């Protein structure tokens, strides 16, 4: 799952 | 393993360079939608500035996502506290939204975590805490709120912890510095130095009560669809 997960890679 | 090199000095330097942007803001319903459409915003630019944080990229992704996800309103109040730190009686949550305690009176059970956030400006103004003790502190926030609350069954996940603790040790140590170049006795560092670790546990008080708050706001369906705010929230 996730847009903290995409916005910490 | 750049972290455990860097000095006092170049600690509190690469700090106030992470330091985030300050953003401006755009009934109860009006009033949770006011404050969390700011805190929706500033997580992004939180996951930018942790991504700064000594150490902190260091840490697998997993567990970058479990710091932030323990930590975020716990930052978010630091931040805030800090800027309504010149602002008696008043919280600064921007520069053009500056909140009277009265003004906590528009939402169910928020005037009463205004009083905590507004006790805890006091007492930093009182203390004349220092930005680049701020910093420090957020810091310490983000790695020692989940530390504890990590995957204690593997190996790595043990290295992880341990790694994490040798980082907060010099953020000590940077602490400890800065009062000593404040010509503080060594009784009155690590006195400061106790009274101000102390108050973080105050500040993970308040966020669980604003936490709590939220969840509530939330189910009474006044909270908007801010996509990164829910998903922190839902990691509760
Ligand atoms: C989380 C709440 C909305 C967002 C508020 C906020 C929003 C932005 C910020 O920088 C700090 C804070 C601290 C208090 C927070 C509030 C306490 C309860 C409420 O739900």
């Amino acid at each position: 799952r996730x847009i903290l997960a995409r916005l910490l890679q | 393993s750049l972290a455990l090199s860097l000095t006092a000095d170049q600690m509190v330097s690469a700090l106030l360079d992470a330091e985030p942007p300050i953003l401006y803001s755009e009934s109860e319903a009006s009033m949770m939608g006011l404050l969390t459409n700011l805190a929706d915003r500033e997580l992004v630019h939180m996951i930018n500035w942790a991504k700064r944080v000594p150490g902190f990229v260091d840490l697998t992704l997993h567990d970058q996502v479990h710091l932030l996800e323990c930590a975020w309103l716990e930052i978010l109040m630091i931040g805030l506290v800090w800027r309504s730190m010149e602002h008696p009686g008043k919280l600064l949550f921007a520069p053009n939204l500056l909140l009277d305690r009265n003004q906590g009176k528009c939402v169910e059970g928020m005037v009463e975590i205004f009083d905590m956030l507004l006790a805890t400006s006091s007492r930093f103004r009182m203390m004349n805490l220092q930005g680049e003790e701020f910093v420090c502190l957020k810091s310490i926030i983000l790695l020692n709120s989940g530390v504890y609350t990590f995957l204690s069954s593997t190996l790595k996940s043990l290295e992880e912890k341990d790694h994490i603790h040798r980082v907060l040790d010099k953020i000590t140590d940077t602490l400890i510095h800065l009062m000593a170049k404040a010509g503080l006795t060594l009784q009155q560092q690590h006195q400061r130095l106790a009274q101000l670790l102390l108050i973080l546990s105050h500040i993970r008080h308040m966020s669980n009560k604003g936490m709590e708050h939220l969840y509530s706001m939330k189910c009474k369906n006044v909270v908007p669809l801010y996509d990164l705010l829910l998903e922190m929230l839902d990691a509760h």
